[PDB]
RNA sequence: AACCUUACCAAAUCUUGACAUCCUUUGACAACUCUAGAGAUAGAGCCUUCCGGACAAAGUGACAGGUGGUGCAU
RNA sequence: GUUGGGCACUCUAAGUUGACUGCCGGUGACAAACCGGAGGAAGGUGGGGAUGACGUCAAAUCAUCAUGCCCCUUAUGAUUUGGGCUACACACGUGCUACAAUGGACAAUACAAAGGGCAGCGAAACCGCGAGGUCAAGCAAAUCCCAUAAAGUUGUUCUCAGUUCGGAUUGUAGUCUGCAACUCGACUACAUGAAGCUGGAAUCGCUAGUAAUCGUAGAUCAGCAUGCUACGGUGAAUACGUUCC
């Protein structure tokens, strides 16, 4: 565990940190710079000091909770106002102005007919 | 304007809001300018936006500022 | 509607060891003009078959093709009958290498070089899916030998 | 002394001169095996000397441009084969018979309208 | 189907009708040239012009016309051309000045033949004999090929026909040829007819 | 090296006018002077324009035109008032346009 | 409507980005090449006439 | 195809008109700025000021104008 | 190659030579032609393009254009703002990205063509993680610019998993253009990480520098390109034969 969530043992550090919601490759590299470990390491072999350096760096960064809250609350907000994007969120249709005549199936689900 | 120039608002609309800045707010303001940005000086007003065949009412709130009037006058009626 | 046989292409042998088959195999392996990647994995598989069977890669590779390189082949003619026929000596090599690389790609194990070495090795040991292709080919040729 | 000769392949120009040496090719002040990746290209390039047995009698100096590595290598064997004529016209029969001195007429075709390439046409469907 | 032979032969054995270089002011000068080529609506039906070669150089326009009737364009004493220049500077605003050169064997020229017979068809004469006398008089004047073609609501018909007659050799696929082409249109009350003509004169290479 | 020079750029759309102007001005410069560097031609950069032959549909049937701006350089070394005068006093034909550099 | 459109395009407009291009002898707004200010079909016509400098078929 | 394009739609508007030819009155034309309006447009300061010949406007009737139909009239 | 020096070589583009069954051998009704060979850079219309016959589809276009007839002329005409042509329960066509190890990421390094450029291309330097921004040089061209081509090659690391493949979708902070990017621009950074593990019946392109793959430029274009047109780099296999569609 690092940020209240497990991470793989056999994946290296830079990659394992990416299995948090909120933390990607860039942030992982920058975190490992700040809490200076090597990227080659693997968390089955890391020590208490290394792991705690990392935890200390990670605590400053919104992740595994507040990030889900930010996203959900932003969407609920734009729905509570009768906005275009929030109408689209309420209907299950694309938001960025794609065309729904064809090829919108991530937001529409599979083919219904 | 999605950019360092600061937002966009049409000048006539700004003037009419400053005219309505006496806060009595008896009247709906009419408009066609969906292009404009909403400011915090529009709260508690009632704007009447042109969708293409109707000057439809929209009530302004504080959750509506980094947005546009056009977000609240859907031009496409689909059932 | 076609005219006579137009001349076949040619190539030059590799300088690593001198044989046309290596270059032909390379061009067969190559995807999208990546002759280099072809050469690399083929060199590596010859190294690894020098390792596995401790003999000359030339010998064991020629032996592999000579096991997976048929002498018969069917066609279809007219109801449509399928008819055996003498294979051409060029088509022998063509089909041997073809089967070799296809089933090497389909061996489904880790790496391409290891696949190739395994398949030439099984060929030399008169096994493998390439040899299986040749088995089924002579099978359905002799079960249609009545139609020559 | 020198024996000059031009070479061309696809969009390539290798001006080439042979000076008596041992068999080392420098290309724009670069060793040929470092310039070119694959030894197949050096074999193709040394093929003239391979036929005419003059393999170990010359060193080489090159200014090349245009095209890619295989193209300019084939340009180099062409320029070699045209310079060894100045060296020794007796080699001409071997080189003619072998196919060294033929400028390959091949050059990349032109995109034709309606077609996505020289030859390839759009996906045809009756519907 | 087929194409304008003059367009195919441009650069090959006939010059453009427009000799001037320009890089920045180009299209402006082109539309100027086009206005000049338009302004011939003051003498087209009368003077029987063939074609116009506009040259431009050093603030000057060495235009040239080709006609069968130089008299109806010069006037009585050379005053009509100066009248033209003065009508035309008004729309050009450069040192305009016209040239005029003859074309003899007026009937051996393409656009002249065609617009002649279009004028005739607007005067309501029979298209068949019209084409026929054209081919005959041209081949008598000396022509190693003529072809003619008319298409429209012929005979005042409700449906349309094309016909065409020829004599000699008018090879359109050859590029040594120097075949002259033209096209015209007749405003008939039934609609619009379209003549053509493909006259061949004789092989001379200019280069 | 460096020396005085009167250099000229010639541009038309076909070569038969460029050359038969250039040889003329060559002759004038070696009349009133000498030591002229003969004409250096240039890459002749053309400009392809592609069209659909049709009006409404049938895009797959095209047509290709081109201008070929044939560019021609001469450098007149020997500077003289005679040659500047002879070279400015001939601004012909219309098909070609010159450019002096002084 | 082409004549009123030509009028509009031949006038200057309120803000410049609104400005645009339609051919001159025609008024076709599409596929206009601005080294000529000519639509493609009128371009083809005038080139076959030979009335454009330099242009001719290719290859 | 953000506007324009753009034709379609809603609204606000115009009816010799957005464009052309002719006649009468005059006139050198704009532009710049202010108010109201969504702006097109109206109210203004406003000069735009004569280069037979020119410019624009204003009045008027011929006249315009139509990406409206017919490609089975051309 | 920067200057000195030269136009050798390359390259550029004008004039020319050359491919003509022109020569030889053989076959054949000596003919026509065919097979093979020498020479030559190329040999049998050298490779490719442009060139599309009388005519067929009463094919398409009256919305490039013109045009007979008809129809509207306080309207079937014209101005402006705003919207829509970007909708979506679905079906089809044509292309792009992928499904991974002939591979992903990361550091170093290499070889092109062809094209465009004036209120337009914007070198270098600096700032910013990046899209970019400030100052600003050259450049109306073989001179300066777009512009470091990529695939590659050599190294490290990943280890056959919905993964370090994939990169949709969505949220945030931003840039550039524009009179204004919600309707409805592109691009960027961060975070998330969809189906998808090689595709049913069927079906398509291609015979050589071709398919396949890799990037590059231009037209339109204030801004927008997975398309269109052009460009070159690497570079196949197969074509026995006309039995059958
Ligand atoms: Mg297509
Ligand atoms: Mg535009
Ligand atoms: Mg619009
Ligand atoms: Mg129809
Ligand atoms: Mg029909
Ligand atoms: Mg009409
Ligand atoms: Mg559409
Ligand atoms: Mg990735
Ligand atoms: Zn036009």
């Amino acid at each position: 565990r690092i940020a209240g969530v497990d991470i793989p043992r056999e994946k290296r550090v830079v990659i394992s940190l990416t299995y948090i919601y909120g933390i990607g490759t860039s942030t992982a590299q920058k975190i490992l710079e700040e809490a200076n470990v090597s990227a080659d390491t693997r968390v089955k072999d890391l020590t208490d000091d290394e792991l705690g350096r990392i935890r200390e760096v990670v605590d400053g960064y919104k992740v595994e909770g507040d990030l889900r809250r930010e996203t959900n609350l932003n969407i609920k907000r734009l729905m509570e106002i009768s906005s275009y994007r929030g109408i689209r969120h309420r209907r299950g249709l694309p938001v960025r102005g794609q065309k729904t005549k064809n090829n919108a199936r991530t937001r529409k689900g599979p083919v219904k007919t | 304007r999605s950019i360092k120039k600061g937002p966009f608002v049409d000048e006539h609309l700004m003037k009419k809001v400053e005219a309505q800045e006496g806060s009595e707010k008896k009247q709906v303001i009419k408009t066609w300018s969906r292009r404009s940005t909403i400011f915090p000086n529009f709260i508690g007003h009632t704007f009447a936006v042109y969708d293409g065949r109707k000057h439809v009412p929209v009530y302004v709130t504080e959750d509506m500022v980094g947005h546009k009037l056009g977000e609240f006058a859907p031009t496409r009626t689909f059932k | 509607p076609r005219k006579g046989s137009v001349p076949k292409r040619d190539v030059l042998p590799d300088p690593i060891h001198n044989s046309k088959l290596v270059t032909k195999l390379i061009n067969k392996i190559m995807l999208d003009g990546k002759r280099g990647t072809a050469q690399r994995i083929l060199y590596s598989a010859f190294d690894l078959v020098e390792q596995r069977s401790g003999r000359d890669a030339l010998e064991v590779f020629e032996e592999a093709i000579n096991n997976i390189m048929p002498v018969l082949e069917v066609k279809a003619r007219r109801s449509n009958y399928q008819v055996p026929v003498e294979v051409r000596p060029e088509r022998r090599t063509t089909l041997g290498l073809r089967w070799l690389v296809n089933y090497a790609r389909l061996r489904g194990e880790k790496t391409m070089e290891d696949r190739l070495a395994n398949e030439i090795l099984d060929a030399a040991n008169n096994t493998g899916g390439a040899v299986k292709k040749r088995e089924d080919t002579h099978k359905m040729a002799e079960a249609n030998k009545a139609f020559a | 002394v020198e024996y000059r000769g031009t070479g061309r392949r696809k969009n390539s120009v290798a001006r080439v001169r042979l000076v008596p040496g041992e068999g080392n090719i420098t290309v724009n002040n670069r060793d040929v095996r470092e310039y070119l990746p694959f030894e197949s290209l050096i074999l193709d390039l040394n093929q003239p000397f391979d036929v005419t047995e003059t393999k170990g009698n010359y060193d080489v100096l090159v200014n090349v441009h245009g095209g890619g590595f295989t193209g300019q290598a084939q340009a180099i064997r062409h320029g070699i084969a045209r310079a060894l004529l100045e060296a020794d016209p007796e080699y001409r029969g071997s080189l003619k018979r072998a196919g060294l001195l033929t400028r390959d007429p091949r050059m990349k075709e032109r995109k034709k309208p309606g077609l996505k390439a020289a030859r390839r046409s759009p996906q045809f469907s009756k519907r | 189907q087929k194409i304008n032979p003059i367009g195919l032969r441009v650069g090959i054995i006939r010059d453009w009708e427009a000799k001037w270089y320009a890089e920045k002011d180009f299209a402006s000068l082109l539309h100027e040239d086009l206005k000049i080529r338009k302004f011939i609506d003051n003498e087209l039906k009368e003077a029987s012009v063939s074609h116009v070669e506009i040259e431009r150089a050093a603030n000057r326009i060495n235009i040239a016309i080709h006609t069968g009737k130089p008299g109806m364009v010069i006037g009585k004493g050379g005053s009509e051309i100066e009248k033209l220049r003065n009508k035309l500077n008004a729309l050009t605003d450069k040192k305009v000045h016209i040239n005029v050169i003859e074309i003899k064997k007026v009937d051996l020229d393409a656009r002249l033949v065609a617009e002649n017979i279009a004028r005739q068809l607007e005067n309501r004469a029979s298209f068949r004999r019209v084409q026929k006398q054209a081919i005959t008089r041209a081949m008598k004047l000396g022509a190693k090929g003529i072809k003619t073609q008319v298409s429209g609501r012929l005979g005042g018909a409700d449906i349309a026909r094309a016909e065409q007659y020829s004599e000699g050799t008018v090879p359109l696929h050859t590029l040594r040829a120097d075949i002259d082409y033209a096209h015209a249109e007749a405003d008939t009350t039934y609609g619009k007819l379209g003549v053509k003509v493909w006259i061949y004169r004789g092989e001379v290479l200019p280069t | 090296m460096a020396k005085q020079k009167i250099r000229i750029r010639l541009k038309a759309y076909d070569h038969r006018v460029i050359d038969q102007s250039a040889e003329k001005i060559v002759e004038t410069a070696k009349r009133s002077g000498a030591d002229v560097s003969g004409p250096i031609p240039l890459p002749t950069e053309k400009s392809v324009y592609t069209i659909i032959r049709a009006v409404h549909k049938y895009k797959d049937s095209r047509e290709q035109f081109e201008q070929r701006t044939h560019k021609r350089l001469i450098d007149i070394v020997n500077p003289t008032p005679k040659t500047v005068d002879a070279l400015m006093g001939l601004n012909l034909p219309s098909g070609v346009d010159i450019e002096i550099k002084l | 409507a082409k004549t009123s459109m030509v009028a509009k395009q031949q006038k200057k407009q309120k803000y410049a980005v609104r400005e645009y291009t339609r051919c001159e002898r025609c008024g076709r707004p599409h596929s206009v090449y601005r080294k000529f200010k000519l639509c493609r079909i009128c371009f083809r016509e005038l080139a076959y006439k030979g009335q454009i400098p330099g242009v001719r078929k290719s290859w």
